[PDB]
DNA sequence: AGTACTTACGCCTGGTCAT
DNA sequence: AAGTACT
RNA sequence: AAGACCAGGC
């Protein structure tokens, strides 16, 4: 897949380690500055400007160039931007821990506030399990509200021990939009905790302290739940649509950053300009909003930062969601090429294994064949024939990786083939495929079975493989998908044709039998009543393509 | 690429990449303690030239062998016998080893297998690591000086006496021409 | 045509290893990209041409896999990252089992 | 200096190839893409030892195509230079910012500043060269030399190094 | 004993129906819902909590929340899960592949 | 971790998707012009030929059964009894 | 093993984890009224040697963790007061095979 | 869900029953290791009847006129009326399909004796019977010994689980212990020869197949079982077209969700 | 005891309107 | 709307 | 070309 050879080495994934990016790393990767917020119209002229995609992410306009990384659009994955906040922000998803974090830690110094000293805590540095620590201790000092600087050890609830020191009263903390607030108690103290301050006390929380909490070193340090530095997702993710030329066609992403650009850099020039010192903050809200919303847009805060049109806006977060979105929409079922739908008919002269399929398509569905010498006449036959009459195929494709169209070519008719090479044909009488009607419930909802080109436009199936598909000729379709490889096809015909699936391990007992005429029927035949002559015990004899002709 | 004997678990953060130098410290994939295949540990292998010389020399031959039970169904003397050998079991685009093999050849201070078995069995008393074992075979040496200075690693794990008499059985073993 | 979630659960039945895959790579998405074989990530600047590999800010050019995997998929990793979630890819096991 | 290193190497064969001598084609292109191979971290693959007993293990069929995939493990004779090494060899050019000595399959080069004082160098001959007091070095001299400073390229590893020391110079 | 329950209840939804199943099934959903410790729920509240890595039970109502606190522990993922590799685009350990399969070159031999 | 040829364990006889699998794999490689270890009776189909080099069980294949816990264990297509 | 009738003080109960080795148990008597191991459902369990354990593990090429597990406070649990880490072998009858010996570990 | 739940669930090469972490979830497929496919209502005839009934059939006494085989039925069988020797593997034999029973019925309380179980004996010896026309006329010539010497060394090859130790060679006698009774139960000396007049023949050619088929029945590591037995409830869940309680579809649902207030919490007591 | 939180069949064919 | 679980 | 709705098919 893809296409052109790489000398890199070639493995399958093994592991998967879910990590935080570091603002560090973040920048290292990138490779765009992404200072400007506009596309590109360099005053009109067409290009890209060096601010947002391409200062050299990925492209469009059909050209190589990918920072020479050429191959162009297709083979070029999108190479990572950045873009340097301006203050320190919050990270939508990970509010709820980063409150729940510092309940969990003092402030000043930055430590957690029960060490081996406390008992009912010894029980919860055992549990061998981040969900469980982490929800074990907060749950522990959620409560306390004092940095205690000396405890009672082990001995005489007489004689303190000492430890860390700093007793500065901690704050109960709620949930305010998208900002944390505390106050710290006669009558309270309410103010707003600075992202920039947060940040701070995560920055110096212990190493051990890290791990203590469910955290981890190297991967996923509290200090990166707090956005610094901000990729920027290139091109392919946040494609554009162009309806020619002199026109647009952005993606909804590609604004939101826009957004998000706008509101950075207002702020910044802010802090080096007429600063009312509290005036900002209204506006240091606006990029936490948006580096918010980015994510995230389905909050209980509502705003939904509807878009001019009031359309809603597709949150990165929304674009995975449930059903329909990458994960489960995209990930775990895709839409698929070599496979088919058309109306089924039942058709009592079909082995029970069959499936009629009809002209029409057996000519568009193909099967890649690969040139052999025990087939090479049979298949150049093929190719001879054209992709129009029946039996023959279109598509020749050589070691060249190459794809010869059979219906253009100025060599259609000509063309030697070549061991090695592939002449993609059409499905022929017996190649076998994988047949089905949705909802699929069981393994039977899906079956192979042997392909026969028919005429007249429907699937042909036998009618005693209906139970088990569940289905009518009141105008029900059925799917049909076309095998790919020489042990694909194995795999089906060995483990999916109709015949295996005739007992059901899901009741341990056959689930095909026979229905209708054919039912109704065997027992009017069979009634001691019920006698037959000479000339038709004949034909019906002949019927039974086994009979080992006795009469 | 080609991988060599040993996973070390890189946990993200490569960085650390020490010096290379005559202070012994060399890559990560030659210290002192590597790993054999057949799961063993195994001191480094340091090769002397002209003691390298043999050992290629060794395999190249002994490949013209095993290249042939399956075909059945004095200095400038030895540029050319071994031309030879390598136009027969070579890449014949191995433009290196040709060039290492005059090298190997030229600069070499052994033709004798059996001078070659002393070399190692006087050297290996030292305790001395490999690559100064190496550097101490294939190094005119006259004077401790002209040693100890080539070979900084050694300065203060030897007396000038001693690697001085081993110095003095070096051209006396040295092979003649 | 759809080869969605329930028909998948049946070929997982049938027990149909490699016409699964198929369906949902050969036939579908499919797509080769590269990473680092340090930090598991999409990185790696492949010029395919002059073999030249780099990943700089973990900065390689040794040490790089060329792996194939579902183009959405690919994509669910960048949506990720995008969000500041890092998903690693490394092409051996570590931590046995 | 010259090491003897195990290592092993991952060959993809097409199922054409699944003969009854396919050992022997393994081998065979186990050969083709190391000897005269290059890597910073291994230097240079100069030959494959004990061509015989040659660990070819069970390989397993990928699964796509027919294509197995064996770990060769072999082990060879390499050599990669280091800062601080010592060593001699034959100059083979040499131009007016300094000669090049070839230390085996290797290229290390001096710079004219890098050498000593009293050694200035002589355009005017033929073949080009540089003259001393009492030293001469040109083409074919053998000089030895301390590698100062590595670095590593494509196929090669080139490096600098002096003869402004004691004990190095012609010989 | 609460097992022998749960499963004599199921049993009993798919018996007044006139249906059949072989034990096996319902035994072993059954077991499934019971092993871990008491009564686990078929349910995002449920056996989507589990150790089982994350993209598996990513491919089940909570996703990226789901996904979130993964990178944020820094979970690790076994690609043991027939989901993991259905996403990865590999073939995944069932049935045609709970093995590998090689070529005894020795046996490559005699074979001629 | 691998385990002796003794000691073994699993199954003396072939799972369906074993023999499944090794007809297909097989197959797949004698539709690439991979050697065909028997005689073809006049076959001309891959999967035909396959079916045939399993039934002589000169099939140059090994199964490798892994454990849940990571060792394996090595069988051949010859070993393997074919009952199905 | 204490008998208490009504209950007793939340006072009392935190004094019994605090002389190590020895351990203590509390019952109330109308748990006790009735055996809960003599039920139709309840199939009988068996306590495994620290050496009958570490063997059902080798045996399965088991960890601890993979095996199924029973409740620190599960009924039958108390009735023979397991530990956690103590592994219980339970023995029921089967519509499939007579016999069906499975195994729970403690948590 | 129930899909979901399970996917990651199959039958791994040591015979578990393993998820994708490695939790054993069922340390034989179904406490029995046997593919669903291969299964068909059998009945151990053990159970039912009066106790009376069992004697008459089952009960084998070489020492007594009345209760030996008539020698019109084993060739050695009037040289065997008496023999002392034999008489205690007979009384083996019984004393054993005597366990047997009572072990079923403390299983079965019901007393219903159909059921599903592997290897279909009855037929298995209906085609031994016109497979070599035995002719109900003339007697056999089985030696007892031939008889319940072999049948003991039939259960020896039913292997589900393989194991080179105790504790799984002991697994291995319990996932077969239901099967044997029905095999027992089918193979009696009496029955052998009194209801279907087998040779030797006969015979060892009936417990050959059994053997087999048996083998054949088992499960195979492989099978993703669970995702299966997810649909195999699932699907006919949907099939549910709809004396006074919670009871069907919405109840299904109120299982799985482990709810806490049901609509209809009764109870009986005894 | 009150409030909040995530979900909701599978697939497939039409025609319509607008920022 | 409902049902659960979390505050 | 993408997204929202509505009607409808099994
Ligand atoms: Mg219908
Ligand atoms: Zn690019
Ligand atoms: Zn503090
Ligand atoms: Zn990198």
């Amino acid at each position: 897949v893809g296409q052109q050879y790489s000398s890199a080495p070639l493995r399958t994934v093994k592991e998967v380690q879910f990590g935080l990016f570091s603002p560090e790393e973040v920048r290292a990767i990138s490779v765009a500055k992404i200072r400007f917020p506009e596309t590109m119209d360099e005053t009109q002229t067409r290009a890209k400007i060096g601010g947002l995609n391409d200062p050299r992410l990925g492209s469009i306009d059909r050209n190589l160039k990918c920072q020479t990384c050429q191959e162009g659009m297709n083979e070029c994955p999108g190479h990572f931007g950045h873009i340097d906040l301006a203050k320190p922000v919050f990270h939508v998803g990970f509010i709820a821990k980063i409150k729940k974090v510092c309940e969990c830690v003092c402030m000043h110094c930055g430590k957690l506030l029960l060490d081996e000293h406390n008992e009912l805590m010894r029980q919860a540095l055992a549990i061998k399990d981040s969900k469980k620590r982490f929800a074990a201790i907060w749950t522990l000092c959620k409560t306390k509200m004092v940095c205690e600087t000396d405890v009672p050890s082990e001995d005489d609830p007489t004689q303190l021990v000492s430890r860390g020191g700093c007793g500065n009263t901690q704050p109960t903390i709620r949930k305010d939009g998208l900002k944390l607030v505390g106050s710290w108690k006669d009558e309270p103290e309410l103010r707003v905790l600075s992202t920039e301050e947060i940040l701070n006390i995560f920055k110096h929380i212990s190493v051990k302290d890290f791990t203590s909490l469910g955290f981890n070193e190297v991967f996923s340090r509290p200090e990166w739940m707090i956005l610094t530095c901000l990729p920027v997702p290139p091109p392919p993710v946040r494609p554009s649509i162009s309806f020619n030329e002199s026109q647009r066609g952005e993606d909804d992403l590609t604004f939101k950053l826009a957004d998000i650009l706008k509101a950075n850099i207002s702020l910044e020039t802010l802090e080096h300009n007429g600063a009312p010192h509290h005036a900002i903050e209204e506006a240091e809200s606006l990029l936490q909003f948006h580096v918010a919303t980015y994510m995230d847009n389905d909050i209980a805060g509502q705003p939904q930062a509807l878009q001019k049109s009031g359309r809603p806006v597709k949150s990165i977060r929304a674009r995975l969601k449930g059903k329909e979105g990458r994960i489960r929409g995209n990930l775990m079922g895709k839409r698929v090429d070599f496979s088919a739908r058309t109306v089924i008919s039942g058709d009592p002269n079909l082995e029970l294994d069959q499936v009629g399929v009809p002209k029409s398509i057996a000519k568009t569905l193909t099967y890649p064949e690969v040139v052999t010498p025990y087939n090479i006449d049979r298949l150049t036959q093929l190719v001879r024939n054209g992709p129009n009459e029946h039996p023959g195929a279109k598509y020749v494709i050589r070691d060249s990786g190459d794809r010869i169209d059979l219906r253009y070519s100025k060599r259609a008719g000509d063309i030697q083939l070549q061991y090695g090479w592939k002449v993609e044909r059409h499905i022929m009488d017996n190649d076998p495929v994988l047949f089905n009607r949705q909802p699929s419930l069981h393994k039977m909802s899906m079956m192979a079975h042997r392909v026969k080109v028919i005429p007249y436009s429907t699937f042909r199936l036998n009618l005693s493989v209906t139970s088990p598909y569940n289905a009518d000729f009141d105008g029900d379709e059925m799917n049909l998908h076309v095998p790919q490889s020489e042990e694909t096809r194995a795999e089906l015909s060995q483990l999916c044709a109709v015949p295996l699936q005739i007992v059901s391990p899901q009741s341990n007992k056959p689930c095909m039998g026979i229905v209708q005429d054919t039912l109704c029927g065997i027992r009017k035949l069979t009634l001691r009543d019920t006698f037959i002559e000479l000339d038709q015990v004949l034909n019906m004899l002949y019927w039974v393509p086994d009979w080992d002709g006795v009469i | 690429s080609t991988s060599t004997f040993q996973t070390r678990r890189r946990r993200l953060k490569k960085v650390e990449e020490e010096e290379n130098a005559a202070t012994l410290q060399l890559g990560q994939e030659f210290q002192l303690k590597q790993i054999n295949h057949q799961g063993e540990e195994e001191e480094l292998i340091a090769l002397n030239l002209s003691e390298a010389r043999l050992v290629i020399k060794e395999a190249l031959v002994e490949r013209r062998r095993a290249f042939k039970r399956s075909q059945k169904k004095t200095r400038e003397k030895e540029l050319e016998s071994i031309d030879v050998l390598l136009e027969q079991t070579t890449g014949g685009n191995n433009k290196d080893l040709k060039n290492t093999m005059q090298y190997l050849t030229n600069f070499s201070r052994f033709r004798d297998q059996e001078t070659v078995g002393a070399v190692i069995q006087l050297l290996k008393s030292t305790g001395l690591h490999p690559f100064e074992v190496a550097q101490l075979g294939s190094l005119a040496c006259d004077t401790a000086d002209e040693a100890k200075t080539l070979i900084p690693s050694l300065n203060n794990k030897i007396s000038d006496d001693e690697l001085e008499r081993i110095l003095k059985e070096l051209s006396n073993l040295e092979t003649l021409y | 045509l759809r080869f969605g979630e329930m028909e998948r659960d049946c070929m997982i039945a049938h027990g149909a290893a490699s016409f699964l895959k198929e369906r949902l790579m050969e036939a579908s998405d499919a797509f080769r990209v590269h990473i680092c074989g340090i930090c598991g990530l999409m990185t790696v600047i492949a010029k395919l041409n002059h073999n030249q590999f780099e990943c700089k800010g973990c900065d390689n050019k040794i040490d790089i896999y060329q792996i194939h995997i579902p183009y959405a998929a690919k994509l669910l990793f960048q949506e990720l990252m995008a969000m500041n979630i890092t998903p690693r890819l490394y092409t051996d096991r570590s931590r046995d089992f | 200096m010259f090491f003897i290193k195990d290592l092993s190497l991952n060959i993809t064969l097409h199922p054409s190839f699944f003969g009854p001598r396919m050992k022997q084609y393994l081998k065979t292109k186990l050969l083709e893409e190391v000897e005269g191979s290059c890597t910073g971290k291994f230097g240079y693959i100069l030959c494959v030892l004990d061509y015989d007993n040659i660990d070819i293990q069970r390989g397993r069929i990928l699964p796509t195509d027919g294509s197995a995939e064996f770990n060769v493990k072999y082990r060879a004779v390499v050599f990669k230079p280091f800062k601080g090494e010592v060593v001699d060899g034959t100059v083979v050019s040499c131009s007016q910012h300094g000669f090049e000595v070839q230390v085996g399959p290797m290229k290390v080069f001096v710079t004219k500043h890098l050498m000593p004082q009293d050694l200035t160098f002589n355009a005017g001959s033929n073949p080009p060269s540089y003259q001393s007091s009492e030293d001469v070095i040109t083409i074919k001299s053998r000089i030895r030399v301390k590698i100062e400073g590595c670095i590593s390229q494509v196929s090669s590893i080139h490096a600098i190094g002096s003869i402004k020391e004691d004990y190095l110079g012609a010989i | 004993a609460g097992r022998a329950a749960l499963y004599k209840e199921v049993y009993n939804v798919i018996a007044s129906d006139g249906s059949y199943v072989n034990y096996r099934h319902m035994a072993l959903l059954v077991d499934v819902m019971t092993t871990q410790g008491g009564l686990t729920s078929v349910t995002r509240h449920g056996f989507n909590r589990s150790n089982t890595g994350a993209l598996m039970r990513c491919s089940f109502e909570e996703t990226v929340e789901i996904l979130f606190e993964a990178g944020a522990s820094a979970e690790l993922d076994d690609c043991r899960g027939v989901s993991e590799n259905v996403i990865l685009g590999q073939m995944a350990p069932i049935g045609t592949g709970a093995f590998d399969v090689m070529i005894d070159e020795e046996s490559l031999v005699k074979y001629m | 971790k691998a385990i002796p040829k003794d000691q073994r364990a699993t199954t003396p006889y072939m799972t369906k998707y074993e023999r499944a699998r090794i007809l297909g794999t097989r197959a797949l490689q004698i539709s690439m012009n991979a050697p065909v270890f028997v005689d073809l009776e006049g076959e001309t189909d891959p999967l035909r030929i396959a079916m045939k080099e399993l039934a002589e069980k000169k099939i140059p294949l090994v199964i490798r059964r892994y454990l849940p816990d990571g060792s394996f264990e090595d069988w051949s297509v010859e070993e393997l009894i074919v009952d199905l | 093993i204490f008998v208490y009738q009504n209950n007793i003080t939340p006072s009392a109960m935190k004094l019994v984890p605090s002389i190590p080795p020895a351990t203590i148990e509390t019952f109330n008597e109308a748990a006790l009224v009735v055996n809960i191991t003599h039920h139709e459902l309840v199939p009988k369990h068996i306590r495994l040697s620290s050496d009958e354990k570490r063997e059902l593990l080798k045996r399965y090429r088991l960890k601890e963790s993979q095996l199924p597990r029973i409740q620190r406070a599960d009924p039958v649990a108390l009735y023979l007061g397991l530990k956690r880490g103590e592994v219980v072998k339970i023995i029921r009858k089967s519509e499939t095979s007579g016999r069906y010996a499975s195994y729970r570990i403690c948590m | 869900r129930l899909v979901k739940a399970l996917e990651d669930i199959m039958v791994h090469y040591d015979n578990t029953t393993r998820n994708s972490l490695g939790n054993v979830i069922q340390f034989i497929y179904g406490e029995d290791g046997m593919d669903a496919a291969h299964i068909e209502k059998q009945s151990l005839d053990t159970i039912g009847g009066s106790d009376a009934a069992f004697e008459k059939r089952y009960r084998v006494d070489l020492l007594n006129t009345d209760h030996t085989l008539d020698p019109s039925l084993l060739e050695s069988g009037s040289e065997i009326l008496g023999d002392l020797k034999l008489q205690v593997l007979l009384d083996e034999e019984y004393k054993q399909l005597v366990k047997d029973r009572k072990f079923l019925r403390e299983v079965f309380v019901d007393g219903e004796a159909n059921w599903p179980l592997p290897v279909n004996i009855r037929r298995i010896i209906q085609n031994a019977q016109q497979t070599f026309h035995i002719d109900h006329t003339k007697p056999s010539d089985l030696t007892i010994k031939d008889i319940v010497l072999g049948v003991k060394d039939l259960q020896e090859n039913l292997l589900v689980l393989r194991g080179k130790n105790e504790i799984i060679q002991n697994a291995q006698r319990d996932a077969v212990t239901l099967f044997c009774c029905l095999l027992r139960s089918r193979l009696a000396t009496r029955r052998v020869l009194q209801e279907y007049r087998l040779t030797k023949q006969a015979f060892d050619w009936v417990l050959s197949n059994i053997e087999a088929q048996f083998l054949r029945s088992v499960v195979h590591p492989g099978e993703m079982v669970g995702v299966l037995a997810a649909q195999s409830i699932g699907e006919p869940a949907t099939q549910m077209t709809l004396k006074k309680v919670t009871s069907g579809v919405p109840r299904l649902k109120e299982i799985l969700n482990v709810a806490k207030n049901m609509k209809t919490p009764s109870l009986t007591v005894y």
